């Protein structure tokens, strides 16, 4: 009788902790976007400005 | 189109531009179509309850995403 | 030919190209390990909260 | 090294000296440091909490050989 | 009480929703265990 109901507040604290751990795991990538995104940025005006200076400049 | 198939709605969040063009005028344009012990189990079954409907809005919105990477796609 | 007097445009822009997308893949490992991480076995330090 | 990441409890059974070896020693060695219709109802939630039980366990083997594939690793 | 019943219907679905869920993980986990057999 009072064992369903702590299975019932067992079933509560288990969905709560698994929400908790999926909180830190979208934390996790959420870092990773930021790093990809400021190397995308990074090497996007590297690229660019190898091209420019070394390829189309001394050649003109 | 392979980045806005795998956007969640814990990580971006869907303009309302692209709510209102890419869902209602394409796909009609490119033929789509689509005592004390009681009282804290009900605490626990509505937070259950609570849990459910927040995943539900999560997988809309991830199935919404994937419905506009479709559109871009096609 | 062979002649070490100078380097052409070209072969220097090859070298470049080459040497950059081999630090971009030193890079996206990385990054593939910062993704692919729980906290069952990893501890999330306080400094990245505040920068990253 | 990718064999024993995918080692489930299920068709696997972890020998005490992998227990020793690569769960305790290593990972500090090498700097890592980790009334019929109502009593089926009442029968049916404990069945239900007790299979949850059983889940939770067998994730926690399935991520110990998940981090000794990562010992092994570096 | 009409109110009350369908509940009770509910959590019975639900168990035995889950019971057959368990048979199909258990029979999946056969397979792969036959694949593990024929690749050894
Ligand atoms: C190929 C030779 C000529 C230069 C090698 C450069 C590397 C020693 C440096 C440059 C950029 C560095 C990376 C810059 C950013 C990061 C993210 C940082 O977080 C961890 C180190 C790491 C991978 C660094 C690893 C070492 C790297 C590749
Ligand atoms: C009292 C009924 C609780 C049912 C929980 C089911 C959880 C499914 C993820």
């Amino acid at each position: 009788i009072k064992e369903a109901i702590q299975s019932v507040k067992y079933i509560a604290e288990n969905m709560k902790a698994q929400n908790e751990a999926k909180e830190i795991q979208d934390d996790w990538k959420y870092v990773a976007m930021v790093i990809d995104r400021i190397f995308l940025w990074v090497f996007t005006l590297v690229c660019i400005l190898g091209t420019a200076g070394l390829f189309l400049q001394p050649l003109m | 189109v392979l980045n806005v198939h795998h956007r969640s709605p814990s990580t971006h969040t869907m303009a309302p531009w692209v709510k209102r063009c890419f869902l209602h005028k394409l796909p009609t344009f490119l033929f789509m179509k689509r005592r004390q012990d009681v009282q804290e189990a009900l605490e626990g079954v509505s937070f259950i309850a609570q849990h459910m409907k927040n995943d539900d809005e999560d997988q809309s919105v991830v199935e919404d995403w994937k419905y506009v990477a479709m559109v871009v796609d096609r | 030919p062979s002649t070490s007097l100078v380097i052409p445009l070209i072969g220097e822009y090859l070298l470049f190209t080459m040497i950059f997308v081999t630090l971009s893949i030193v890079i996206t490992v990385f990054v593939l390990n910062v993704h692919y991480r729980t906290p069952t076995t990893h501890t999330m330090p306080s400094w990245v909260k505040t920068v990253f």
